RNA sequence: CAGGCCUUGACAUGCUAGGGAACCCGGGUGAAAGCCUGGGGUGCCCCGCGAGGGGAGCCCUAGCACAGGUGCUGCAUGGCCGUCGUCAGCUCGUGCCGUGAGGUGUUGGGUUAAGUCCCGCAACGAGCGCAACCCCCGCCGUUAGUUGCCAGCGGUUCGGCCGGGCACUCUAACGGGACUGCCCGCGAAAGCGGGAGGAAGGAGGGGACGACGUCUGGUCAGCAUGGCCCUUACGGCCUGGGCGACACACGUGCUACAAUGCCCACUACAAAGCGAUGCCACCCGGCAACGGGGAGCUAAUCGCAAAAAGGUGGGCCCAGUUCGGAUUGGGGUCUGCAACCCGACCCCAUGAAGCCGGAAUCGCUAGUAAUCGCGGAUCAGCCAUGCCGCGGUGAAUACG
């Protein structure tokens, strides 16, 4: 079973992929540690002023990062465990197998 | 030179396929 | 230009024009803004008003200009020219 | 002639490509950004504002 | 164009999002259209209530939305009684559920937007301008922080010319990251003209 | 802009009255908008098996309060921006000097990229600026090993494909490391010169960041806003045209004028990005643009994707040329309701000027210039040779 979650802040995101690795090992299935995939950049180029000055320029980023964990064996007690965690609203999460 | 349809070069630089660049 | 799977195009309010002179006397002076149709066979024999965004040029047509658009007979730019 | 083509836009068209984007915010028609929907005049003023979530200044 | 914003600059450093969710391609356009319809909305609701800080945070088709005022009874009342009613409404501007927190400022004389807001409610009401920055600089002083400036542009006193008047009092580094600058804005619509009123209160550097 | 049309209006609250609408498929004329149009249905609270009448989501007609205006004023304004100028400055409290404007501090000496620091001094201190705090690159370490990678081992249809491993590269979080820290010399000191070690040495390279103020600087057409002006029109709808004109003049670019080159075939090596009315593998048909089937991929998995300059081999042999690719004729593909005015691309034919450019003028100090290709935003399509980014190859010179 696959947990991919993904996140605006990274430092919640982290949080978020430390708790499911420690709560993970309660009933313990072999977890295989939380893995970061390559942050993925968005970039905005505006021109700083309302009218004509195309020579000044503002950069704007918005990334999203990912991380990744996964369970070897099922542990169903650790499973439904998993149901009611304790989630920061800026992560998003996905479960799949 | 680039400005040659008829030429790799030139489909190159249009950034297209045809006869002459082929894929 | 279109292709050739499509059919050449007519807006079908001017062809309803021509297609119901051509058998209920088939000669009178019509006006159209659809300067994007294709003239059309039939249409040969008409006298046809083309808008050109101000006027309506009046616009004969013969055998030689079947494949046009109406929209090239009539100019849109009054030129002359510098002096 | 800017709330009339405001709503206009907001309307759907006879033809599908007559379909064109316009700022949510302000209303502009020109350089209005697909992922956030506003003109680079709002996005920038909404995002020194912290409102846009994830979207910092960046420098590289 | 001179000077950066305040808090954009240090976003991420020392200041946090106002928003906080995270949203793809295909749903960011249309919560964050929600986001401004719900800050719209409650602008004009609790104005008399002093509204500082509004924050929207969604975890799935489900809002918090927690704003920071003055007077919490003001959005409160009686056991309640308008502050149900300004969530069922909200609701019914966004088609989910909501769950409208209340906070208290501790200071109102440290929160910046308060001290702008202020300065223009003055300024609306044909107060003179210059007593009006001196007394809310030397307010914030009164307070703990460390610095405080207040800016006010237009047509001060309704002057046919434009002015820009000033006051300053300890430090206001804008250029320390890792400095706590808070940043407020207030309009005053005169019958002259609208002015611009800029608050910049220092806390010290975290 | 021309013509055809509408009137409390395409959008917002409210007072009425007559209908009571609310929501949905058809008829004439018209280029369309529009005008005249033909067939059904409102919840909810009611007296209630009653004809029915009442308050109510909501709509239309006739009146109003009114909406609307990219109409004028950036010499009434907010906000934001450009500029002097990433220049090294601009000030303040108290004290002291001067009738006063004002001065001192902030001047002098040394030093620095720096009002940077040191010394001296009727000044003693402080603030905004400088620097630092933040991001990227360059060296190493810990946490981890999937969709990443494959050193050792065993298989193998010869692709990490598999088992297996996290060694290595890499990915992304947290840390260390560089601080004149050490030695020699110079000097009151700050500091300057030299050396060792170190991936990195004197601010390590590049970003983000723009003081008090100046310019009656720019923007009422991004938005907001004072005043003025219009109100069956300076408002609103549709069709068509124009913004694409063309005796000329200027700015910014692209492509060349060739052999350190051009053409053809084979063969290598990147980075950063984008992708669900999407990216499209592969196969078939057409010389081709492309079309028809049709996997995989909501994507470190699948695709765009071919990198090009390069390397190897051959052809051209100094010509307006196998240089150059404008202009025009013809045949087509695709997007779009619709490519005439006014799209892009493919194929055939045409093959213009141009032989390195007058007075003059511009950029650039190192992974820079030059040169080569690649991606992205807007976007149905595209007039992008633009803009913002990315990497490949890689100089010359600075005496002063
Ligand atoms: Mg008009
Ligand atoms: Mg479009
Ligand atoms: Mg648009
Ligand atoms: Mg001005
Ligand atoms: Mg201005
Ligand atoms: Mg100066
Ligand atoms: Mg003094
Ligand atoms: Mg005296
Ligand atoms: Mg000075
Ligand atoms: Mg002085
Ligand atoms: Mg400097
Ligand atoms: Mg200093
Ligand atoms: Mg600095
Ligand atoms: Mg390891
Ligand atoms: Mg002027
Ligand atoms: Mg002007
Ligand atoms: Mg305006
Ligand atoms: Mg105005
Ligand atoms: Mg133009
Ligand atoms: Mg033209
Ligand atoms: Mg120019
Ligand atoms: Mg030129
Ligand atoms: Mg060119
Ligand atoms: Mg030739
Ligand atoms: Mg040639
Ligand atoms: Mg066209
Ligand atoms: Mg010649
Ligand atoms: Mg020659
Ligand atoms: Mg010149
Ligand atoms: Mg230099
Ligand atoms: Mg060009
Ligand atoms: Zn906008």
């Amino acid at each position: 079973i696959r947990i991919k979650l993904r996140g605006f802040d990274h430092k919640t995101l982290d949080a978020s992929a430390q708790k499911i690795v420690e709560a993970a090992r309660r009933s313990g299935a072999q977890v295989s540690g939380p893995i970061p995939l390559p942050t993925r950049v968005r970039r905005f180029t505006v021109i700083r002023g309302p009218f004509k000055h195309k020579d000044s320029r503002e950069h704007f980023e918005l990334r999203t990062h990912n991380r990744l964990v996964d369970i070897i064996n099922p542990n169903r007690k650790t499973i439904e465990q998993l149901m009611t965690l304790d989630l920061p609203t800026g992560v998003e999460i996905e479960i799949k197998t | 030179g680039k400005g040659d349809r008829r030429t790799r070069r030139g489909k190159i630089w249009r950034g297209t396929y045809g006869k002459y660049r082929p894929r | 230009p279109r292709s050739l799977k499509k059919g050449v195009f007519v807006d079908d309010h001017l062809l309803e024009k021509v297609l119901e002179l051509n058998a209920k006397g088939e000669k009178r002076l019509i006006k159209t803004w659809s300067r994007r149709s294709t003239i059309v066979p039939e249409m040969v024999g008409h006298t046809i008003a083309v808008y050109n965004g101000k006027q309506h040029v009046p616009v004969y047509i013969t055998e030689n200009m079947v494949g046009h658009k109406l929209g090239e007979f009539a100019p849109t730019r009054t030129y002359r020219g510098h002096g | 002639a800017r709330k009339a083509l405001i709503e206009k836009a907001k309307r759907t068209p006879k033809f599908k490509v007559r379909a064109y984007t316009r700022c949510v915010r302000c209303g502009r028609a020109r350089s209005v950004y697909r992922f956030f929907g506003l003109c680079r005049i709002c996005l920038r003023e909404l995002a020194h504002k912290g409102q846009l979530p994830g979207v910092r200044k960046a420098s590289w | 164009g001179n000077k950066i914003h305040p808090i954009g600059f240090r976003l991420g450093i020392t200041r946090d999002w106002e928003s906080r969710w995270y949203a793809g391609k295909k749903q960011y356009r249309h919560l964050l259209l929600e986001d401004q319809r719900i800050r719209g909305l409650l602008e004009k609701e609790l104005y008399s209530a002093g509204l500082a800080r509004v924050d929207i945070e969604r975890a799935a088709d489900n809002v918090a939305v927690t704003v920071h005022v003055a007077k919490p009874g003001v959005v409160i009342g009686r056991g309640g009684e308008r502050i149900r009613v300004l969530r069922e409404e909200l609701a019914k501007l966004t088609g989910k559920n909501v769950a409208l927190n209340v906070q208290e400022v501790q200071n109102p004389n440290l929160s910046a937007p308060l001290v702008a807001q202020r300065v223009a409610e003055q300024i609306e009401r044909r107060f003179a301008v210059r007593r009006a920055i001196k007394q809310a600089v030397q307010r914030v002083m009164e307070s703990g922080a460390k610095g405080a400036k207040v800016i006010v542009s237009g047509r001060i006193g309704g002057a046919e010319q434009a002015r820009t008047e000033w006051a300053a009092q300890g430090r206001v580094p804008l250029h320390t990251l890792r400095a706590n600058i808070d940043y407020g804005f207030a309009l005053a619509r005169t019958t002259y003209g609208v002015l611009g009123v800029k608050a910049y209160i220092f806390l010290g550097e975290v």
